[PDB]
């Protein structure tokens, strides 16, 4: 069902917005072409690691992904290239905290300090194969909202 | 017997294939391969028809009337045609491994699944009904090696364990004693399971990107960059040609089935894709 | 093998041009790394072997392991003396591989820019690159299948870009080389040596003392041997473009951009070049 | 050490600054130098909830507040409007960090009972409405601050890093 | 309405039970029966101080008091020392979460001051010592329910879990 | 004869080459070397085809129709294109040896497998039957290898063990002497079994990191540093141009392919990378 | 069982991670998974890996809180940062060539310990070279994504 | 009930056959007109919209053309052959939901003007999905139909 | 500088309305390079008044006008009818941007006022009877754009775009 497209457009409306540059917007256009076809090719887990490594989470840009999912105003600093992967990455957890395949809380309190982002990544690995099945609409309908709504380069 | 001739064959990719399955909103491969009733890529027989039809149609220009017969006229259709293929079911693909737990060192290997032998053996058992034609070296070998279901068995090797396409440990299980290689080649062929199958055989697939350059500038167009997806060469479809006795299917079977050695299957003709070759199981053993 | 890698050094020095230098340093550097392991009873070496020389000499006594260390700062410098000594550029090969590659240009029908360029100082190209890395730390650009140092097209085309950029703005660069929306319209060629006068390697040290150092208490000099390109080399490299429109100011800015840096460590004045010859190859 | 307390940044006047003078060294935390505001701690658990706003203690790690830490001591004696924790620093959940904080750190927190009587249900809240951030400037970052947006020149770069940054929870009641 | 508190995993003595009756009734937020232990309680920031088994406000959001909030009121003496805090039930992050809650609860935590004397430096304390582990299921698991060293084979698993499920930090000064 | 004219030949890099397919995941080399199905460096087809044609319509602007015929009619397509190309498997790659006992010292040698040239006996054993041309010199030279599968053989010198590529030490037989060089040069030519060979010929492909320099810090910029991948010079591909009959498949062969025997391909075309060299089978057999 | 390169990156990641204690050892090794990944490329994996032993200057201390660092959890990598970098990528290389059953442990620490057994592990890597050379590579290339992504930049 | 669509698929028609130039776009509108209506009933209607605008390419003089084709007819759709197509489709589509008020066209023409305003677009058709599948199955089986005929190759 | 205004070209005869001067120099917004035209102003909720036009102000969404934008003097010292406009040139509606554009320039559209006792009642209307579009660039393209329609070749280019480009909704009272 739908309920996916749906929910693609929340978490798009979300990224649209909290990306303000421009050019930070045409490159998670390139993002969101490439990491579909990337989680079809080489897997989820793979992928993951690839998103999660050139998002480059300290933790400034943790409280803005935090802060996106419940305010509606926050902005991800950094270069086109930290952007766009971060905020990919936020497409992502928004999936997994609206489909309860992650408690939000935990999801949040993983995100925040210093080290239960391995004990998140080594959960999101044990729910590997219940993803890349679940997301595979989602990420399509991400994938064609920013062919849609975002201008080529 | 319903059919005059029940030829079923293997179908040897010499180069890579690709049947297109055309464009579709749930894809997200802008150019997939034809893929089965249950994910595994095939060659809808439609595609095989008319390939080897229009081969045939060239390669045999004084035969025609005897290609309209068996395989339809093309101008004034006033009748039906004799012959009918059925479809290409996957039967083996190849896979990469990594030969753990030996020392005789494969790079590569034939990996097939049961699900995809139980669609063999329907083929079989049908058109042995259909016709007076048995196939009991081929149903015998498929028939013991579904016995081993419930378990990685590998036919001609000792292997003991692998690693396929560079994600998917196997504990294989060595058959009880042997089977005379039913598609006869050095490397060995691995029956799986289909839950592991199904992730293998997806991952041995070959996806590319392409692109279009602007003809003066050197420069990629705009939204000229899609993907595709190709079936890795010396990959082995399995499919049968049966018909209808007419005088024309006694030549068609006699003449004609014995010199489709290659023939070229479905597009991207001019990147060098659908080589393929035709191998008869009357002849195979 | 084992007896492979003790027998790596002698094959330097009975070679000359002739081993591959990257692998022969890589083997070597196994050596180096398991210095104190060689030499415990590692007998068996020829005459020619220079790992006896450690065994016969003594630097100290109170230590097994000071004496060691010792040794081994010796053995690289060492290794660093075999490699400018014995492996000599034979730049035959070169000039028959640019003089067929500028024939095959000219049936292409392109303006050739053949351009020999001299080192002044000992140079320094590719200094994080991974020849004697895994020894020295630093590396040099080098062509494992050429077997010779040389400077990346890549780089070449990079330090010209820039002096034109900054010389005859922006528009006219992205004019010549082009950006992600235009082709270029100049291609470069790989810079390799054609000529030395003595040596194409030459060892040398920098001993930082105060770097990352809060006060005057925790310096202390770390010395870093390593090798360069030796003085009055000659690299040789093409240049080559349809447009009569970009040949001007590539043939005028390469005699300027030369006499600054073209290389590593080029604020001390180590890549220092020198246009030796332009020969000008018109189309048609 | 220096005494720091903690004026987090909601919609609402309530911060109404109700703490005492300033450093008494020469050091803030909460910089707004020139790369915008900096070192701006987070709390966790949270909620200021606006009605003399005290960061009531949630237990829910999904509510956050905000906010500058200046350093000031908890309005002449009254001890009790606030926390009063002392901590090594290490553990301050930071953001925009510029610069180093040396080991050892009191913090001053307006603190509130835990509002019993009702289940707390705490929902977001952002910072909006010009009106405010204009508020919020001369309120705290100019009160505070009397010294800076006169050394610097453009100012309006970061009065948005309030609407920007400076989220919180609420009980909203 | 529905009284609850909070006891918690400790490697210490003073949690023994640490709070007079249960309830009474047969609610509880905590399974114990077929996966050992489920939806066990952990709240953020807070340390339990080597003794006393009691919650002191720390800032950072590493630090955790992993352990099973019950059903019920803190020893039936002086309130000087608990939360007394409620809830929607939305709004405490549980882990191994089963049978789902509904309503609002009323929960009792065993806060301690921040106790400003000095530095608050958290040391993890994992959990271990089998003679514990064991003395740890005989002095707070089987007399919360009493349906547990009785008629229970599944003592093995509950032995486990307090090796594997409870893990938290402390200031031990 | 389905195919009017087949033109196998050799693609030999002038200088170092660059055909990428794109950023991977799992890779670490940003801009990677297109790869085989079995990981050997490979050349798409399309990448052929591209280069080549492209090149062609500028070199002969007078047969620009013959071009848009056999090649394709680039802008609107309204019919296929007579002409073919297949994926050019690597034939010999040079990788770095070092070894001792030889009168006659190497730097690079040529490395090859036995997958490699049965790939390249797959391609002449397929185009000649399904054309006429029937390239017997190359299957000869090519079986006579093949008979010496599972063990590293020495073409064209002397070597009794080396190690390549600084970490893989192998110990050689010698196929016999007279066995002539099918590279057509004077350095030798080991035939590595696969198992091994997949490790030395990966290896053996040059990978180079590049920058990007702030221009005003004159020092690197934040996340300007990329590394790419290229393919040493003198390396070896083979590849086949299928045809057929057109009345200009007999152009395209008799004319344009004869003038045909430098051209460039892939990227990184400005920094002197992708030239490369055509030596048709047809008079290098 | 068996664990893939990225499951097995994981293991060996937390269990470096939480040895090294100072951040400026977390960022050396930071800066050891991004280019030693591609040094073995380069000069190939045998040439690297006793350039990671020599970095990792391998004192009788150091070398004795690796070993522990495989069985027990309480160990802490100690040392200059550069040096405890180097030893915490041993590690990472030789939690690999241990759980994949290429080289048995015990012959892999008798190495690093006693000089004469060094020589005979210089011998197996050079069998063994084409086992390990074709996985390793995806391995440590997961090491690499791990670190870029859990430890703050330079 | 839909006596009027067969009306409505006329004037649509009428309006996309002219604003296509090009030949080779009237030829990629009929491969439209027959595919993109046998997915909206296979795969949905939003399904198919978000396959549809993501080729259509919007945010240029085009999605002003559009604009201007509601209401005048010397408007012209240009862009790439597949992107005209695919956007004349766009227009076949919305120019149903306005002419049958399923959705308001002051509200569609500045959703179609406002950027911010487009994902209200696609949030409002997402409920409207159901009702307005049901309703365009004439009008869209009309305009494949009217394609297979006026659409010829020369 | 540079201040705009906005000749509007419609079906009429009368846009001629001596706003003449050049653009300082002539640094024109709209272009005519040697495709058609571009940097097309379009604005919402406006009609030409069929005569004499000055873009009277209705309300409608769906009403537009297209029309080449110029800087000249408006209507010679004679701003009476016209809006006193000054954009950040990215709140400029301008379809085919062909070329980027300023950061403020100045506009000074046609003005008139609600003419009442009668409804707005507005019609679409497009540029057709091939006679008007030479009537067109007799005046507004010709005179003011004589850079070139001497000397190019392609003026069936943009004589089309006449036809395609400028349609509206004109008052027709």
């Amino acid at each position: 069902y739908e309920e996916d497209y749906k929910l693609a457009l929340e978490a798009f409306k979300k990224v649209f917005n909290a990306l303000t540059h421009y050019g930070a917007k045409q490159a998670f256009r390139s993002r969101a072409r490439d990491l579909v076809e990337e989680i079809y090719n080489s897997g989820f887990i793979p992928t993951f690691f690839y998103i999660i490594s050139k998002a480059e989470l300290n933790s400034d840009s943790l409280d803005s992904l935090i802060s996106l999912f419940s305010s509606d105003n926050a902005i991800l600093r950094g270069s086109d290239e930290n952007v766009s992967y971060s905020a990919y990455l936020f497409i992502i957890l928004y999936y997994l905290i609206k489909r309860g395949i992650i408690e939000q809380k935990f999801l949040i309190q993983a995100l925040r300090c210093e080290k239960t982002r391995l004990d998140l990544i080594d959960k999101l690995y044990n729910l590997a194969p219940i993803i890349s099945a679940k997301i595979r609409t989602y990420l399509l309908a991400i994938k064609r909202l920013s062919e849609a709504l975002i201008e080529a380069r | 017997p319903y059919y005059a001739f029940a030829e079923p064959f293997f179908i040897h990719a010499i180069t890579h294939l690709h049947v297109g399955s055309g464009s579709s909103v749930e894809e997200e491969i802008d150019l997939p391969f034809q893929r089965d009733e249950l994910g595994y890529p095939t060659i809808y027989a439609s595609s095989l028809k008319g390939a080897i039809k229009s081969f045939l149609l060239k390669e045999f220009p004084d035969k025609r009337d005897v290609i309209y017969k068996v395989l339809g006229e093309d101008e004034n259709p006033e009748e039906a045609s004799l012959g009918t293929f059925l479809d290409a079911i996957l039967f083996a693909i190849p896979s990469r491994i990594i030969e753990i737990d030996s020392a005789k060192p494969y790079v590569w290997v034939y990996v097939t699944t049961y699900e995809l032998l139980k669609k063999v053996k329907l083929y079989l058992d049908s058109i042995s009904q259909l016709s007076n034609a048995s196939f009991s070296n081929l149903k015998n070998k498929i028939d013991t090696i579904l016995a081993k279901e419930g378990k990685n068995i590998t036919l001609d090797s000792d292997l003991k364990s692998a690693i396929l396409n560079e994600d998917f440990y196997v504990e294989l299980e060595a058959l009880n004693n042997k089977i005379p290689s039913i598609i006869n080649a050095g490397v060995p062929l691995l029956v799986l399971e289909d839950s592991i199958g199904r992730e293998v055989i997806n991952r041995s697939l070959i996806r590319v990107r392409r692109i279009r350059i602007d003809r003066d500038k050197k420069v990629v167009e705009t939204g000229g960059l899609w993907s595709e997806e190709y079936v890795p060469m010396k990959t082995i479809f399995f499919s049968v040609l049966l018909g209808k006795e007419s005088k024309e299917s006694a030549i068609f079977a006699s003449c004609i089935l014995r010199n489709l050695r290659y023939v070229i299957l479905g597009g991207k003709e001019t990147i060098g894709k659908g080589i393929v070759e035709l191998r008869w199981v009357k002849d195979v053993i | 093998a084992i007896d492979f890698l003790v027998n790596i050094l002698e094959l330097i020095k009975e070679k000359q041009c002739n081993i591959n230098l990257f692998s022969a340093i890589s083997l070597t550097s196994i050596v180096y790394n398991n210095f104190g392991e060689f030499l415990s009873n590692n007998q068996s070496y020829s005459t020619n072997n220079p790992l006896l020389k450690y065994h016969i000499i003594i630097l100290n006594d109170k230590n097994k392991t000071k004496d060691v260390e010792e040794k081994r700062n010796i053995f690289k410098r060492e290794v660093a003396e075999l490699i400018s000594r014995n492996f000599k550029l034979d730049g035959e090969k070169v000039r028959n591989y640019f003089d067929s590659l500028k024939e095959v240009l000219k049936s292409l029908k392109y303006t050739i820019v053949d351009v020999e360029i001299t080192t002044r100082t000992r140079a320094l190209i590719g200094v994080s690159t991974s020849l004697g890395k895994l020894i020295f730390g630093s590396g040099i650009s080098f062509d494992p299948y050429m077997n010779l140092p040389y400077i990346p097209a890549s780089e070449i085309k990079g330090i010209v870009r820039s002096y034109i950029e900054g010389k005859l703005g922006e528009q006219e660069a992205e004019e010549i080389f082009g950006n992600e929306e235009r082709e270029g319209n100049v291609n470069f060629t790989d810079a390799y040596p054609t000529r030395s006068k003595d040596f194409l390697f030459v060892p040398d040290v920098i001993t930082p003392h105060y770097n990352g150092k809060k006060s005057e208490a925790d310096a202390e000099p770390r010395p870093v041997i390593h090798l360069t390109i030796a003085p009055k080399v000659t690299f040789r490299f093409l240049i080559y473009y349809k447009r009569e429109d970009v040949g001007k100011p590539i043939c005028d800015s390469m005699p300027i951009i030369l006499i600054r840096g073209l290389g590593a460590r080029s604020s001390v004045g180590y890549s220092l070049f020198e246009l030796r010859k332009i020969e000008v190859i018109k189309a048609a | 050490s220096t005494q720091r307390e903690y004026v987090f940044i909601p919609i609402t006047n309530s911060i109404t600054i109700d703490v005492k003078i300033t450093i008494g060294g020469s050091d803030h935390i909460t910089n707004i130098d020139e790369r915008g505001i900096h070192n701006v701690l987070v709390i966790t658990g949270y909620a200021v909830d606006e009605k003399n706003g005290r960061l009531v203690p949630t237990l829910d790690p999904c509510d956050y507040v905000k906010g500058i830490l200046v350093a000031g001591t908890p309005q002449q004696a009254q001890s009790n409007d606030f926390l009063t924790l002392k901590l090594p620093a290490n553990k301050l959940y930071l953001i925009r960090k510029k610069g180093n904080i040396s080991d050892d750190l009191k913090i001053y927190i307006p603190y509130s009972s835990p509002d019993a009587r009702n289940s707390m249900k705490t929902k977001p809240v952002s910072i909006s409405d010009d009106t405010i951030v204009n508020n919020i400037i001369k309120e705290v970052f100019d009160k505070i601050y009397n010294i800076t947006q006169k050394e610097k020149v453009k100012i309006e770069k970061v009065k948005e890093d309030i609407k920007e940054l400076f989220s919180y929870y609420a009980l909203e009641q």
